[PDB]
């Protein structure tokens, strides 16, 4: 049993140069949130902009851990759908279509 | 037990003959040399990878150790091999022909070997058969020790063998015994190299993050030593050195309580703020690394075919120096009388940087200008 | 902002429309170096990001992530008056990011949220206005299905879309929320 990747179900291959998938079902405290590819686009942008570091796996794991600790704090205050979030150093927006019984996350920014 | 040794000396003084004789004679008197491949093919300061060093190699085996012996064919290859860390060495074998004394090239080579920090050097006098007097041998054996002592080597304690490689590989005894005593000095005088896991802990920072409810985590690969949970670590770099404690170590597959050198890990710190940590910094054992701005070093500038300048640079040169994880622009001071530094020749220079960086003697670095690697160097002496 | 040139590189621009993310246009697949962004609108309810390479002024993707049903206005039909200007991918003077070399994302995102955004949507086409300003200048035409418009004050103001069939505005309205 891993530390963080046990809460992630991968749905697409990894972003070029990282170990985070393009989209995944994140299981935080039982809530299943599917991550839209835009959040992962911005996370890979963060991890690649610093330059290729060749130790991107642990950085990606820590980034996913930070994202989970932010989404649990988003659940702590209640989810504001289609609105920017107030979690410190982050900002997330959610949505829920009728076909999806699980909410979707469309935006992830790490300042 | 695997030990790496190198040869230093003039090309036509018979160092290749010595290597062949050592291999064949130790293969006769002892077992055959093992084919083991224990070492990597490259060096620290990864941006300096791909300089196309020649690095002539041989291997032999003694009853106690297995020796990988390396030598360079030319001056440029030798200086590139010493300045970069390719084919690391725990000891060097100085080869001087007793017929004609040490050369200025050999003097410059052992000066470079001191600057890069070659720990021990033993001397082998070749072609001692082509001289019919023991006193001239005594005087040249004294002057090589004098030279070694001039360049801070223990010239008084340096083992010296008076042999002849050619007659040794021609099957004549009393010379096979001399190169066997050479191998015995390799076994006895050269200590076991310091294992990387036993060195002081040091970790270059590559990326920094903050996890809500958990704290700040740094993600880099550890270069030296071991780090365990609960220990206090000092971060040293651009800002003033700070203290923190490791409240856990995270790895890509499982969470572990100790981080050994060579592993890519994630270190959780205590009390430190994301804004205070940057990339160019390093975690270390408190008091084991110090930040410096000025240092004397020996550098090799890449030639045109190696990807460097097509033109020389001058006193007003201001490049970037890429250390473990970042570049820092620095200003250089050239030796007296040096008006220009062409591409392809090695030179000493005193570099002073714009921000402090944690450094010790022997740390290697790359020299870039616009993101392209243009030279390689190793710090010889830290300054104020 | 500052837009200063156009190019003529023929390459396919793909435009998908998910039921989650309203709109997204990908003119090129950028992997040489990630882009840097300009974010416009109201930061809380109406966010529109624009990406541009750091090496030059070429764009990567401009997409709005969320828009309010009140900040849009559906009308009967287009005012499709279109003076065709030079075609191709525009460029941007990247002086806004004076120090993009610190490698901290904070100094990489310039976003003036003081400017709001309106969307005029119809069963025929959709246009986007920014800044609540009465400025109009030449209209760059990236592809026959996607046009763009600059203002007199050195900035992109109006966006336009063509050849859209309501079968995907169904998903667009499922995503606008």
């Amino acid at each position: 049993t891993g530390t963080v990747f046990d809460s992630i179900k991968a749905t697409q291959p990894a972003i070029p140069g990282t170990s985070i998938p393009k989209s995944f079902e994140l299981h935080v405290n039982g809530q299943t949130v599917w991550v839209n590819p835009n959040a992962t686009k911005h996370m890979g942008e963060y991890l690649t902009r610093n330059g290729l570091s060749h130790s991107t796996a642990e950085g990606s794991q820590a980034m996913l851990t930070s994202l989970q600790s932010a989404v649990k704090d988003a659940f702590s205050q209640g989810l504001k759908f289609n609105e920017k979030m107030q979690v410190g150093r982050w900002e997330l927006v959610f949505s829920q279509r009728s076909s999806d019984p699980y909410p979707v996350l469309k935006h992830a920014l790490y300042k | 037990p695997h030990v790496n040794v190198g040869t230093i000396g003039h090309v036509d003084h018979g160092k290749t003959t010595l290597t062949a004789a050592i291999t064949t004679v130790l293969a006769k008197t002892y077992g055959g040399a093992a084919r083991a491949f224990d070492q990597i093919d490259n060096a620290p300061e990864e941006k300096a990878r791909g300089i196309t060093i020649n690095t002539s190699h041989v291997e032999y085996d003694t009853p106690t150790r297995h020796y990988a012996h390396v030598d360079c064919p030319g001056h440029a290859d030798y200086v590139k091999n010493m300045i970069t860390g390719a084919a690391q060495m725990d000891g060097a074998i100085l080869v001087v022909a007793a017929t004609d004394g040490p050369m200025p090239q050999t003097r410059e080579h052992i000066l470079l070997g001191r600057q890069v920090g070659v720990p021990y050097i033993i001397v082998f006098l070749n072609k001692c058969d082509m001289v019919d007097d023991e006193e001239l041998l005594e005087l040249v054996e004294m002057e090589v020790r004098e030279l070694l002592s001039q360049y801070d080597f223990p010239g008084d304690d340096t083992p010296i063998v008076r042999g002849s490689a050619l007659k040794a590989l021609e099957g004549d005894a009393e010379w096979e015994a001399k190169i066997l005593e050479l191998a015995g000095f390799l076994d006895s005088y050269i200590p076991e190299p310091e294992r990387a896991i036993d060195k002081p802990f040091l970790l270059p920072i590559e990326d920094v993050f903050s996890i809500s409810g958990r704290g700040t985590v740094v993600t880099g690969r550890v270069e030296r030593g071991i780090i365990k949970v609960g220990e206090e670590v000092e971060i040293v770099g651009i800002k003033e050195t700070q203290k923190s404690t490791c409240t856990g170590v995270e790895m890509f597959r499982k969470l572990l309580d100790e981080g050994r050198a060579g592993e890519n890990v994630g270190v959780l710190l205590r009390g430190i703020k994301r804004e205070e940590i940057e990339r160019g910094q390093v975690l270390a054992k408190p008091g084991t690394i110090k930040p410096h701005t000025k240092f004397e070093s020996e550098v090799y500038i890449l030639s045109k075919d190696e990807g460097g300048r097509h033109t020389p640079f001058f006193k007003g040169y201001r490049p970037q120096f890429y250390f473990r994880t970042t570049d820092v622009t620095g200003t250089i001071e050239l030796p007296e009388g040096v008006e220009m530094v062409m591409p392809g020749d090695n030179i000493k220079m005193v570099v002073t940087l714009i921000h402090p960086i944690a450094m010790d003697d022997g740390l290697r670095f790359a020299i870039r200008e616009g993101g392209r690697t243009v030279g390689a160097g190793v710090v010889a002496k830290v300054l104020s | 902002l500052t837009v200063d040139s156009v190019i003529n590189e023929p390459r396919s621009v793909a435009i998908t429309i998910d039921g989650y993310i309203p709109v997204d246009i990908k003119i090129i697949d950028s992997k040489k170096l990630p882009p840097l962004y300009w974010r416009g609108g109201d930061g809380k309810k109406n966010l529109l990001e624009l990406a541009v390479l750091p090496e030059n002024g070429f764009l990567s993707s401009i997409t709005l992530v969320m828009i309010a049903s009140d900040s849009i206005h559906k009308t009967d039909s287009l005012s499709v008056s279109l003076p065709s200007s030079e075609c191709g991918v525009p460029v941007v003077n990247t002086k806004l990011w004076s120090h993009s070399e610190s490698d901290d994302f904070s100094r990489r995102f310039v976003d003036d949220f003081s400017l709001d955004i309106e969307v005029i949507i119809s069963s025929e086409s959709m246009l986007l206005t920014i800044g609540e300003n009465k400025k109009v200048t030449s209209w760059i035409k990236c592809s026959d299905n996607f046009y763009l418009g600059i203002d007199a004050g050195r900035n992109v103001v109006h966006l336009y879309l063509d050849k859209l069939t309501p079968s995907e505005v169904e998903s667009f309205f499922e995503a606008v929320g």
